[PDB]
DNA sequence: ATCGATGTATATATCTGACACGTGCCTGGAGACTAGGGAGTAATCCCCTTGGCGGTTAAAACGCGGGGGACAGCGCGTACGTGCGTTTAAGCGGTGCTAGAGCTGTCTACGACCAATTGAGCGGCCT
DNA sequence: AGGCCGCTCAATTGGTCGTAGACAGCTCTAGCACCGCTTAAACGCACGTACGCGCTGTCCCCCGCGTTTTAACCGCCAAGGGGATTACTCCCTAGTCTCCAGGCACGTGTCAGATATATACATCGAT
């Protein structure tokens, strides 16, 4: 469930961003945007996996799906 | 080998094979792999020396991804080049806005 | 088993060339391999596109030079062009 | 003693801009990833490094979004971020129509 | 005599210029500016007319999009007047140096 | 002939018309210099790539396809001048 | 039915697309079904855009299509706008809208 | 010399869609640019997909997956259906 | 709030410059055939993913008290919008000239294919 | 992770052949420059008013601290699915020659829409 992304985790993520004081309604908005981003990336990765006739989602599928959206990621056998 | 003739550390033959097999053009000229390998070696040497300086600045003996992230972000040209790239386990640079600073 | 290829040994040589008494971890080496591959694909793709635009079927060092000029920023491109031309003329002179 | 509000916040700001660790718990994130993926193809297996890559990308994206949101909040002469700041940042960046 | 109150002719102009599709900048000054910029790169250059026309199209579209983002930023801060800081915030969020 | 300081040929009413097409209702007096600087940066960024494409072909005239390719390079595709 | 397009029941040229795929440097070999599939997709997209453009032109009591109608058709449809979100159309103009707070009260 | 274009095919499709409607020269230029752009995008994805799996051939399966990656939902579904119908018609006859 | 000033979409002539139909012809696509190698198919091995058990303990959840910050309201003064008269130079329509993009012919030097050889680099274990 | 052992497979060397392109010539389209003219648009000025900005008061809702709880992280054990590799063969695509018709360049007729302009109607603003 999306509720496993607790409030203190979101506060830590905000504190890395430099945010000093947080409203009470930020948490639902953050959960929504995170869910949307994950759906897009996972859909692309599953398409890449299913083309290769596999049943396991590898790291290279995620790397290709991220590179597709202009979010190149280094460190995972690129 | 063709690397010693040009005085390089990168493999000219491997680059030639990759260009030939990589589906870029019908034919590949003779001097393209040498030029490309020299450019790649220059770029990696620059990155490595900046990262090593950052590592020594932190009183450490080996380079970790944090040092690479700091080196890339502190240099303006390399930050412009690798602007849409995320380095795993690299973190962020410490900066707090002026208005947020305590009075 | 699978015989993967990497630039670990050449990166290590360059590192010991510029930093003799320094080491590097596996994560940083993998990041370096990813960076090298990224730049290689960028340069090669731009050069192939340039050759295709002008109705040439070959990739020479002129296309590589122009692609480097298009992709890298100013001073970095100037230094990279200098190094590449120096290497090319050294290779041509020797035999 | 009792800390005046706003100094502890700066303390964890300094603490968390100095480290590189992951901030979200791993098991809840993995369960969320599998639950989302069930909608596209059932009975899917995941390499562990795939889930780690997904977590790294998600954390980076959220941190950058929060930086832009804080910038927007400062623009409107406030100190607290609000949902309208997130909406404006996402609209300028081109994600939300 | 007769005088319209401020803000009416502005809306009328907004409707008029969103209705049409013409280019909004004069041609000769833009051509002269393009040639002046290009002198700094290579000497004795010649331009096709369609090249200058394409440059003008692209520049006008870019400026219109920037002004839309600037208006959004101005409205965010409870204003109606656009100011340079709105342009700066828009360009910083969009990722432009 | 020598060309100098032609940026001011982008007059104030032209800026105001561009703003009105964008929905702007009220404009400050300091907007015009900011807009001119932004436009100069954009043109300097595009014309450099166009002239590089021109110089590669050993050609002395800049054509439309050079500009189209340059715009493609910054992710700013343009339709209507060749493909 | 000599031409491949007539066999496949299309309007776009299968042979030209095959030639471009071969002399475009995409792969060492090209199969026999790729040109047909790609031509069908391209024809579908072209017809989809032209339908909306013709409707928009008829809305303004005009017979011929001009770039304004293409711009309106693309920007009024959600998925066509999503596909072509980073594309500029010459002489297209902008979509007419005004924010609520600027309207008279 | 000879300059290739898609003008005739675009006109045929338009006459099928709106039998009593014309098109300007500038609109047909925009149509040519659009067709070229979409062709290039799909072909590039097909090439990358073939290279990732270490294959030397681009088949209709690569084209289908490239279309499925690029086009949004309903548009992608309809495009896939049209392509499959066309390939079936070609193979049967 | 009727009414006066000003802006706006409309009906129509006209007049044109561009849309659409025709014809010749050449260059590229359709048809038949052969020959080799990419990949489809089936088997085998073992790596790595999924599942379950119990511990300690780190972190999330709850509640309360208090102050810092967001927000509405008030007042003032500066900077922007509107309209009018004057100055400027952009746009139009010709002319003439010539530089350079573009096509043709050839012949020269350069890259692909192939046979044989070797040592450079990837795999695996150590300190 | 730096270093060393093993070896095997990709890089080195050399020769032949076919052709991509470098160079030279020549034709001709289109870019550049000049002249005058009309008027459309930019410049400058003055006034008024509406909105940007500072200040103040209130109330609320975020933060920090302490207690209880709950489930994440860790270590160990069991089992099997499916990813990676290997061998065989077959059928699908490339390359070649022949021939022919679809599409491109040039030519031309005529008609849908851009101007000029008078007008009913909408809309805004002062007394």
């Amino acid at each position: 469930n999306i509720q496993g992304i607790t409030k203190p985790a979101i506060r830590r993520l905000a504190r890395r961003g430099g945010v000093k004081r947080i409203s009470g309604l930020i948490y639902e908005e953050t959960r929504g945007v995170l869910k949307v981003f994950l759906e897009n990336v996972i859909r692309d990765a599953v398409t890449y996996t299913e083309h290769a006739k596999r049943k396991t989602v590898t790291a290279m599928d995620v790397v290709y799906a991220l590179k597709r959206q202009g979010r190149t990621l280094y460190g995972f056998g690129g | 080998t063709r690397s010693s003739r040009a005085g390089l550390q990168f493999p000219v033959g491997r680059v030639h094979r990759l260009l030939r097999k990589g589906n870029y053009a019908e034919r590949v000229g003779a001097g393209a792999p040498v030029y490309l390998a020299a450019v790649l070696e220059y770029l990696t040497a620059e990155i490595l020396e900046l990262a090593g300086n950052a590592a020594r600045d932190n009183k450490k003996t080996r380079i970790i991804p944090r040092h690479l992230q700091l080196a890339v972000r502190n240099d303006e040209e390399l930050n412009k080049l690798l602007g849409r790239v995320t380095i795993a386990q690299g973190g962020v640079l410490p900066n707090i806005q002026s208005v947020l600073l305590p009075k | 088993k699978t015989r993967k290829e990497s630039y670990a040994i050449y990166v290590y040589k360059v590192l010991k060339q510029v930093h003799p008494d320094t080491g590097i971890s596996s994560k940083a080496m993998s990041i370096m391999n990813s960076f090298v591959n990224d730049v290689f694909e960028r340069i090669a793709g731009e050069a192939s596109r340039l050759a295709h635009y002008n109705k040439r079927s070959t990739i020479t060092s002129r296309e590589i030079q122009t692609a480097v000029r298009l992709l890298l920023p100013g001073e970095l491109a100037k230094h990279a062009v200098s190094e590449g031309t120096k290497a090319v003329t050294k290779y041509t002179s020797a035999k | 003693h009792r800390y005046r509000p706003g100094t502890v916040a700066l303390r964890e700001i300094r603490r968390y801009q100095k480290s590189t660790e992951l901030l979200i718990r791993k098991l809840p994130f993995q369960r969320l990833v599998r639950e989302i993926a069930q909608d596209f193809k059932t009975d899917l297996r995941f390499q562990s490094s795939a889930v780690m890559a997904l977590q790294e990308a998600s954390e980076a994206y959220l941190v950058a979004l929060f930086e832009d949101t804080n910038l927007c909040a400062i623009h409107a002469k406030r100190v607290t971020i609000m949902p309208k700041d997130i909406q404006l940042a996402r609209r300028i960046r081109g994600e939300r129509a």
